RNA sequence: UGUAAUCCCCUUGGCGGUU
C-alpha cells in the first residue's frame, strides 16, 4: 500500500517522500495469422487472413484485391481441420 | 530610459498584418490552454474563432512592443491599436 | 490504393437517409432536396418532368461532383401548390407513362415476332 | 497476348470471332471482307481484331515448368 | 475511432510528454482525456496546410490552402492556381507541409492564405 | 400518349422508334439499359490448378467478362441481401472448368463451352454460357501444351454495370433523333458549303426535309427518338427493353415511398 | 589468372574505365546496365554514343 | 518435407534441408518450389 | 492543362491493364571457418531483434511458396546470422539468443503474388534464392499516358 | 492459463522525372 512520489518542488531526499495509497486521490488471440472466410456483408465468400484481433473488429486482408479492410468478429469463418467452423474456435 | 513615453509615440496608429497574425496566434494557443475569455461565446468552440471574435471587440488582452532600431520600444495595447 | 469500392455507388449506407427535405427561406414556397446514391438518370428525368407543371416555377438540380454519387434538387412552386405534392405527382405521372410504354412495346414486339 | 473477350469502347464479344477470322483470311478473303462477314460495323469493334498480335503462340513455344 | 478508422487519432500525449500509441493499445476505449492533453487526430477538412512546388522562383509559390479529404491519389486544385505555381498536369508534385501549432497555423491562414 | 413503333426485330438487337415521349426520359432510358438492368456474370475464381503461361488473374479478369445467360435474374437475390452463411443456391451459381492437353505434340484451345454448370437455383434458366448455337464453340479462354492443365471453380453473381462493366447485358445502343436539323441543336462546321460535306443521317428518309421558304419553329420540340438496343446474348433485346423500363419504374416507386414516408 | 580477371570484370561492373585502384581520374560510365523496358529501349540502348 | 521442381526436366523431388541443392537424375543446379496447397481466390474484376 | 479523361468502362474491359514483377534476391554469407548465415523460419525464442513483420507465411526452410499473397512488411525471405551466445546459459531452459535475424521483408508499399521461388547455389557453393512477385496495375487517376 | 514481436549502413556511380 505504499506509493514513493517524488516532486520537483520538495527538496528533501531529492524530492522522495513515501505516501501510502489510501491517503492520495488521483489528479492470445488464436485466430490470428489463421486463414478466414466472410460469410455476411459487401463482401461474402472472400478469403482472407486475419491481420490485427484487438477486440470485436478484425482487420483481414484480402487475397482477391490488394486491401486490408476491418470486420465485426461475428461475420467470419475461421477455418478448421474439418471444414469452415463458425466464431467459436 | 529604453521606454517611449505614451504621449511622444510616433509609430503607426494601425494593428499592421503581421502584428495581427501573431496576436490571433498567441491569443487562440492561450485559449487552448484554458485561459479565460473576455468575451462571451454563443457557439463557437474553435479557439482561433474565439480570438478573432475577442479582437473585434478589443478584448484582447495583450500588449504589442515595438521595437526601433536603436534599442528604444514602443508600448502599445491591443485595445488602443486600430484593426481593420 | 485509395480507390473507393464500386458499390458505393449504389449501395446506401443505414445512417444515411435516401431522401432529406429542407426548405429554402430565400424564396417562398420552396425546397432543397438532397438525393443519396441517385445520378442524372433519376434528375434529369425528374427535372424536365417538373419543368411542364403549369404549378412550378423553377425546378434545377446539380451534380456537386463525379465522384460522389448524389445530387440536389430545387424546388419552388406557386403559393396554392405545396411543392412536395407536385414532386409525387411528377413520379406518379412519369410511371405511369413508362408502364404504357412498356404496354405498347410488348404489343409491337408481339406483332413483329 | 491473346484475343479480348470484350471490346474495350462498346463492349461487344470479340473473343469468339479470332478463329473464323483466321479461317476467312486463309480463303483469301481481304481483311476489311472479312471483319465485315464477321458483322462488325463499328470500327471501334474493328480495330480489336485488325490491330491484335497474338503473342501466347510465343509463349506456348517454351517448355512447360511442370509435367 | 482508432487509427484505421475516418476521422480518426494516432497518438495520445500526456501532459508529463509520454506518448498512447493507439495501434498497439488493447485498451483503446478505457481511456479518459484529460484537459491540457493532446490528441494527434487525423487531418480534417479546412484544415489549413502550406503548399509548394519547385523550383519556388517567388513567394507565390508557396500559399496556404484548405484541405478536402477526397479519394483516389491525387493532389487536387482549382485551375486558377496553376499559374502562380507554373504546374501542369503532365506529371507534375507539389509538397504539402502541416502546422503543428495555433501559432503556426494562424500564420498560415492570416498570411499565405 | 407514347407510343413506339418497331423497325427492325432480331434476338440480339431491336431498331425501335420512341415518340411523343420527352428527350429525358428516352435518355433515362438509354443510361439504364447500359448500366442498371441486373445480369448474371463470374465474380469469384478459386484456382485449384493452373499450370498454363497465363497468370492466374488474367485468366480470371477473361472469366469475368464471359457472358452467362440471366433470363431468370429477377428471381435470383443478391449477394449482400442473402441471409445464408456463405453462397447457398438461391444467391450465387457454381459453374466448374477443367482443361488438360493429352499427347506430347499439339495445342488445345480451352472454349467456354467447358464451363460445366455444376450448381444453382432450382429450375431457373440461369448460369449456362451464352452460346450462339448449339456447335458454337464460344469464347477463346486460353490455350494449352502437353502437361499443362488448367482446373477452377467459378462462382457467378447478380449485379449492375456500375459496379463493373461484366454485368452489362447491352453493348452500345445508338440514339439518334432529328435528322435534318430542324430544331438547330447543332451547328455544322463546313469550308465551302455545310449541306453538301455532312453525311445524311441513316433516317434522313424517315422525316420530310425542311422547305427551302420555311421560317424557323421557335415552338418545336424533339419528338422522334430512332434508337437501336444490342445486347451480348445474356439477356434478349426485348428483354432488355422491358426490364430497363421496369427499373426505372422501381428507382421512381422507391422515390415516391420515401416521399411518402417521410412525414 | 586472378590479375585479368579481377581488372575485366571490375570495369564492366562498375563501368570505370581502369584499374581498380586508379578509380578517380578513370573515365566512368563507360558500361551501364541495359535498360529492358521496352524492345525498343533496349536496341536505343544498344546503339548509344 | 517440401517439394522441388527442376529447371531442365521438370522432376519433382523433395529435400531435407541438408542435401545438396542438385536434381536427383539430371544433375541441374537451379531447382523451383511447388505451389502452395493453401485455396487461391480471385475477384474476377 | 494536359489531363485526360478516361472511360471507366473500357479500363473495367482491360484497357491499358498490366502485368508488375519484382525479383528479390539474398544469400547465405560465410564468415568464417565455421560462420554462416541459415535459410530457416526464426523463431521468437532462440533469436533476437526480429523484424515487426510477420513470419508465418514461411516454410520449413525459410522460404515463401508460390501463389502466397503477401502484403508490405511481410517476411518472403527468413535467414538468420549466428551470434556467440551470452552467459544466459545460466538458468534458461535452451531457450537462450544464439542467432540473431537478418530477414528480407517485402517492401513497405508494395504487395502481391508469389509468383516463382527460385533455389539454388551461388559460385562459392553456398545457398542462393530469388523470389519474384507478381501483382496487376490497374488505371487510375494520376497514371501517365502519352501518344 | 500459456501468452507473441519492434529494427537498419555508408560511400559511390549510373539512369531517369518536373521545371
Ligand atoms: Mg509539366
Ligand atoms: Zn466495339
Ligand atoms: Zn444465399
Ligand atoms: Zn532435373
Amino acid at each position: 500500500n505504499f506509493l514513493f512520489l517524488r516532486s520537483r518542488e520538495i527538496v528533501e531526499n531529492q524530492g522522495v517522500f513515501v505516501t501510502s495509497s489510501n491517503r492520495v486521490k488521483t489528479i492470445r488471440d488464436p485466430t490470428l495469422n489463421k486463414t478466414v472466410k466472410i460469410r455476411q456483408g459487401g463482401y461474402k465468400g472472400k478469403i482472407g487472413i486475419v491481420k490485427e484481433a484487438n477486440g470485436d473488429r478484425f482487420r483481414v486482408e484480402l487475397h482477391n484485391p490488394n486491401k486490408t479492410i476491418p470486420i465485426p468478429c461475428s461475420f467470419l469463418l475461421i477455418e478448421s481441420t474439418h471444414g469452415w467452423v463458425p466464431y467459436e474456435d | 530610459e529604453l521606454a517611449i513615453l505614451k504621449e511622444e509615440r510616433t509609430t503607426t496608429p494601425y494593428l499592421t498584418k503581421y502584428e495581427r497574425a501573431r496576436i490571433l496566434g498567441t491569443r487562440a494557443l492561450q485559449i487552448s490552454m484554458n485561459a479565460p475569455v473576455l468575451v462571451d461565446i454563443e457557439g463557437e468552440t474553435d479557439p482561433l474563432q474565439i480570438a478573432m471574435k475577442e479582437l473585434s471587440q478589443r478584448k484582447i488582452p495583450l500588449v504589442i512592443r515595438r521595437y526601433l532600431p536603436d534599442g528604444s520600444y514602443e508600448d502599445w495595447g491591443c485595445d488602443e491599436l486600430i484593426v481593420d | 490504393m485509395n480507390a473507393p469500392d464500386r458499390f458505393e455507388l449504389f449501395i446506401l449506407p443505414d445512417d444515411v437517409p435516401k431522401l432529406k427535405i429542407t426548405p429554402d427561406s430565400r424564396v417562398p414556397n420552396c425546397i432543397i432536396i438532397k438525393f443519396e446514391r441517385e445520378d442524372h438518370t433519376l434528375a434529369n428525368l425528374l427535372r424536365e418532368e417538373l419543368a411542364l407543371y403549369p404549378d412550378v416555377t423553377f425546378v434545377a438540380y446539380k451534380v456537386e461532383h463525379p465522384l460522389f454519387a448524389n445530387f440536389v434538387m430545387r424546388l419552388q412552386t406557386e403559393e396554392g401548390t405545396r411543392p412536395k405534392q407536385a414532386l409525387e405527382r411528377a413520379c406518379a405521372s412519369i410511371i405511369n407513362k413508362l408502364k404504357t410504354l412498356d404496354h405498347k412495346f410488348n404489343e409491337e414486339w408481339n406483332i413483329k415476332n | 497476348m491473346i484475343i479480348p473477350v470484350r471490346c474495350f469502347s462498346c463492349g461487344k464479344v470479340v473473343g469468339d470471332k479470332w478463329d473464323a477470322y483466321l479461317r476467312l483470311l486463309e480463303e483469301g478473303k481481304q481483311e476489311g471482307d472479312a471483319l465485315d462477314e464477321l458483322k462488325l460495323k463499328r470500327y471501334c469493334c474493328r480495330r480489336m481484331v485488325l490491330t491484335h498480335v497474338d503473342l501466347i503462340e510465343k509463349f506456348l513455344r517454351y517448355n512447360p515448368l511442370e509435367k | 475511432n482508432g487509427p484505421n478508422e475516418h476521422p480518426g487519432a494516432k497518438y495520445v500525449i500526456r501532459d508529463n510528454g509520454d506518448r498512447i500509441d493507439l495501434r498497439y493499445h488493447k485498451r483503446a476505449g478505457d481511456i479518459v482525456l484529460q484537459y491540457g492533453w493532446k490528441v494527434e487526430r487525423h487531418l480534417m477538412d479546412d484544415d489549413p496546410v502550406l503548399f509548394n512546388r519547385q523550383p519556388s522562383l517567388h513567394k507565390m509559390s508557396m500559399m496556404a490552402h484548405r484541405v478536402k479529404v477526397m479519394p483516389y491519389s491525387t493532389f487536387r486544385l482549382n485551375l486558377s492556381v496553376t499559374s502562380p505555381y507554373n504546374a501542369d498536369f503532365d506529371g507534375d508534385e507539389m509538397n504539402l507541409h502541416v502546422p503543428q501549432s495555433e501559432e503556426t497555423r494562424a500564420e498560415l491562414s492570416q498570411l499565405c492564405a | 400518349e407514347p407510343k413506339v413503333n418497331i423497325i427492325n426485330a432480331q434476338d440480339d438487337e431491336v431498331e425501335l422508334m420512341l415518340s411523343d415521349v420527352n428527350l429525358s426520359l428516352a435518355n433515362s432510358l438509354r443510361r439504364t439499359m447500359l448500366a442498371e438492368v441486373p445480369t448474371l456474370a463470374i465474380d469469384l475464381v478459386e484456382i485449384k490448378m493452373n499450370t498454363s503461361v497465363l497468370a492466374d488473374e488474367f485468366i480470371s479478369h477473361r472469366l469475368g467478362l464471359i457472358p452467362l445467360v440471366s433470363e431468370d435474374v429477377e428471381e435470383m437475390k443478391y449477394s449482400r441481401d442473402c441471409t445464408c452463411e456463405d453462397y447457398c443456391d438461391e444467391c450465387s451459381v457454381v459453374l466448374e472448368l477443367s482443361a488438360r492437353h493429352e499427347g506430347e505434340e499439339g495445342t488445345t484451345d480451352v472454349y467456354s463451352s467447358s464451363l460445366i454448370k455444376v450448381s444453382g437455383p432450382g429450375n431457373l434458366n440461369v448460369g449456362e454460357p451464352v452460346r450462339r448455337d448449339d456447335y458454337d464453340q464460344g469464347i477463346l479462354l486460353c490455350k494449352l501444351r502437353n502437361h499443362q492443365e488448367l482446373n477452377i471453380r467459378c462462382i457467378a453473381k447478380k449485379g449492375i454495370a456500375k459496379e463493373h462493366a461484366k454485368w452489362s447485358p447491352c453493348s452500345a445502343i445508338a440514339f439518334e433523333y432529328d435528322p435534318h436539323n430542324k430544331l438547330k441543336h447543332t451547328d455544322f462546321w463546313f469550308e465551302v458549303d455545310a449541306k453538301k460535306e455532312w453525311p445524311d443521317s441513316k433516317y434522313a428518309t424517315w422525316e420530310e426535309p425542311p422547305k427551302p421558304g420555311e421560317v424557323f419553329d421557335y415552338k418545336a420540340k424533339p419528338n422522334r427518338f430512332y434508337m437501336t438496343v444490342e445486347t451480348t446474348g445474356s439477356l434478349k433485346a426485348n428483354q432488355v427493353f422491358s426490364r430497363g423500363i421496369k427499373t426505372l419504374q422501381e428507382k421512381l416507386a422507391n422515390v415516391l415511398f420515401e416521399l411518402e414516408n417521410s412525414r | 589468372s586472378t590479375t585479368i580477371t579481377s581488372g575485366l570484370k571490375y570495369s564492366l561492373a562498375t563501368g570505370n574505365w581502369g584499374e581498380q585502384k586508379k578509380a578517380m581520374s578513370s573515365r566512368a560510365g563507360v558500361s551501364q546496365v541495359l535498360n529492358r523496358y521496352t524492345y525498343s529501349s533496349t536496341l536505343s540502348h544498344l546503339r548509344r554514343t | 518435407g517440401v517439394k522441388y521442381t527442376c529447371g531442365a526436366c521438370a522432376h519433382n523431388f523433395s529435400l531435407n534441408k541438408s542435401d545438396p541443392v542438385r536434381c536427383k537424375e539430371c544433375g541441374h543446379r537451379v531447382i523451383y518450389k511447388a505451389r502452395t496447397k493453401r485455396m487461391i481466390q480471385f475477384d474476377a474484376r | 492543362e494536359d489531363s485526360m479523361i478516361m472511360n471507366q468502362s473500357s479500363i473495367d474491359r482491360g484497357l491499358f491493364r498490366s502485368l508488375f514483377f519484382r525479383s528479390y534476391m539474398d544469400q547465405e554469407k560465410r564468415f568464417g571457418i565455421s560462420i554462416v548465415e541459415e535459410f530457416e523460419k526464426p523463431t521468437r525464442a532462440t533469436t533476437l531483434r526480429l523484424k515487426h513483420g510477420t513470419y508465418e507465411k514461411l516454410d520449413e526452410d525459410g522460404l515463401i511458396a508460390p501463389g502466397v499473397r503477401v502484403s508490405g512488411d511481410d517476411i518472403i525471405i527468413g535467414k538468420t546470422t549466428p551470434i556467440p551466445p551470452d552467459t544466459e546459459e545460466l538458468g534458461q531452459r535452451t531457450k537462450y539468443h544464439t542467432k540473431r535475424d537478418a530477414s528480407t521483408p517485402l517492401r513497405s508499399t508494395e504487395n502481391g503474388i508469389v509468383d516463382q521461388v527460385l533455389l539454388t547455389t551461388n559460385q562459392e557453393g553456398l545457398k542462393f534464392v530469388k523470389v519474384r512477385m507478381r501483382t496487376t496495375k490497374v488505371p487510375q487517376i494520376g497514371d501517365k499516358f502519352a501518344s
